[PDB]
């Protein structure tokens, strides 16, 4: 598929300047970073979670393991 | 021939004590045209002023209160003259056309508009709803609405942006008042010229002015024209799509100098070597303007066509183009293109035949009357003085190739453009493509 045979769209007004009359850096602190956040709170409690239970199925997993290996100091209390 | 232009009847000049200047050329012909141009426009309106120059020119025919409607048309159909004008941003005016016969008389008429509109608040609410229809019709002239936009876009925040025609919440609300608020502040002699030719004496052109433009300037201020507010340039882009038409159009221009400025020559010789073609023409086989010869073999567009429009300060150096939903790009790219070459490797031979080419529309812009006053009309106005066909022809007999080049270059190459396009546009690249279009990968 190319150009010009993409869409019947009808009535959008589209308006931007070129690169050099505005600037790229853009409206950081002001849009910039919020929206970050905006995001960051917003699928925290989406992907975190799973990753956290998988810690814990790690961390849990290791020390047992580690554990199950150190003698029972009443294995042979005689 | 250099004689023809030489042997050319010099233009007569003369100001008021009151503010307007008076100027005319005279020649042998029975008929005439004679106006008043203002230095009136939309660029001198405002949020809510934007119009009036407009709703405006639509009452400055429809009487006076010394004679109303019924007798000033009567006064003018019964003689024979043509009263017609227009307002466009930066220049607005009323030129009539009778027997020269009719100088005194026409001149009166004249006055008593500029000066004395009826206004009257039945005749308005009436134009209201005309132009409000009249502005719905503007609209589907496709042709025209890509201007604006560009100008919208091209000029955008300032006041050039502003369309002549004004927005319809203005023409649907601008008050009695208003109007006349437009035309006590801006209809002013300073700011006026009387300019006309045709078979007509100087002098008594004067005198009739000098005698129903009994005009007095108190205060520093009445005689003082005041200088515009500069309007920023915006390299940028307005899409209005929609591929329910027939065809899109697309104009692109960089900022233009303004009618001062002595290279507006040089290059208006530049959109002399592109120019333009339709359709009827009848040439693949054209002149260099290969826009044009490409714009065949390819069947590039309906119609392009190269311009200049200027202004006070600033100015609008692009092109324009129709063309089908499917080659919009092509066109763009080898036109676009064009720009370049004809700025990074342009040739004396084409240069020749350019400079002829502005010498012939350079002379038939001055083709009767009414044209002639036009210029005479302007010329003043907008560069101070009148400039001869004499002029115009050494101005523009001395430019050559590495001129042209210096030129464009210098208002085109790695500018940032602006671009308009109403239509089935889907296929025009977006910005930074037709952006990186303007510097040659020499």
């Amino acid at each position: 598929r190319q150009f010009g045979h993409l869409t019947r769209v009808r009535h959008l007004i589209t308006y931007s300047l070129s690169p050099f009359e505005q600037r790229p850096f853009p409206h950081y602190f002001s849009k910039g970073v919020p929206n970050v956040w905006r995001r960051l709170r917003a699928c925290i409690l989406r992907v975190a979670p799973p990753f956290l239970a998988f810690y814990l199925l790690y961390t849990w997993g290791t020390q047992e393991f580690e554990k199950s290996k150190r003698k029972n100091p009443a294995a042979y209390v005689n | 021939y250099a004689q023809a232009l030489q042997s050319v009847p010099e233009t007569q000049v003369s100001q008021l004590d009151n503010g307007v200047r008076v100027a005319s050329e005279q020649s042998s012909q029975p008929t005439c045209t004679v106006g008043v141009w203002i230095d009136a426009g939309s660029r001198y309106e405002s949020e809510k002023n934007n119009g009036a120059g407009y709703f405006l020119e639509h009452l400055a025919f429809k009487g006076t209160k010394n004679r109303p409607q019924n007798a000033l048309e009567k006064e003018v159909e019964s003689m024979g003259a043509h009263l017609n004008a227009y307002s466009s941003r930066e220049h607005t005016a009323y030129y009539i056309k009778a027997l020269s016969k009719d100088v005194p008389k026409a001149v009166e008429l004249l006055a008593d508009i500029v000066q004395n509109c009826s206004l009257e608040d039945s005749q308005i609410e009436k134009e209201r709803d005309v132009i409000v229809r009249e502005l719905q019709e503007n609209d589907t002239s496709m042709r025209e609405v890509v201007f604006n936009y560009l100008h919208a876009t091209a000029f955008q925040g300032t006041g050039l942006a502003q369309s002549v025609e004004g927005p319809s919440e203005n023409i649907r609300k601008l008050s009695r008042a208003d109007l006349t608020e437009y035309l006590s502040t801006h209809y002013t002699a300073p700011r006026m010229v009387l300019a006309a030719a045709g078979g007509v004496e100087h002098q008594q052109l004067l005198e009739l002015a000098q005698k129903h433009f009994g005009g007095v300037p108190f205060t520093y201020d009445d005689d003082a024209v005041p200088t515009l507010s500069k309007c920023r340039f915006t390299g940028s882009q307005i899409r209005h799509r929609e591929d329910g038409l027939p065809l899109a159009h697309v104009a692109i221009a960089v900022e233009g100098p303004g009618w001062a400025h002595p290279d507006l020559v040089a290059l208006q010789v530049a959109n002399a070597i592109i120019g333009h073609y339709d359709r009827t023409y009848g040439g693949g086989l054209h002149s260099s303007s290969p826009l044009a010869s490409i714009a065949v073999t390819n069947k590039l567009c309906q119609s392009f066509q190269t311009f200049s429009i200027c202004y006070s300060e600033t100015g609008l150096f692009g092109f324009y183009f129709v063309c089908d939903r499917m080659s919009i790009d092509d066109m763009m790219f080898v036109l676009q293109g064009q720009w370049m070459r004809l700025c990074t490797s342009i040739s004396e031979s084409e240069v020749l035949r350019g400079k002829n080419f502005l010498r012939n529309a350079l002379v038939s812009h001055l083709d009767g009357t009414t044209p002639v006053c036009e210029d005479i009309g302007r010329e003043l106005l907008t560069y101070g003085r009148r400039i001869p066909l004499e002029e115009w022809e050494e101005r523009l007999a001395e430019v050559d190739a590495r001129m042209v080049r210096e030129v464009c270059s210098k208002y085109i190459y790695d500018q940032c453009p602006a671009v308009a396009g109403p239509g089935p546009i889907e296929q025009l690249p977006d910005y930074n493509r037709i952006r990186s279009g303007m510097f040659w990968l020499r």
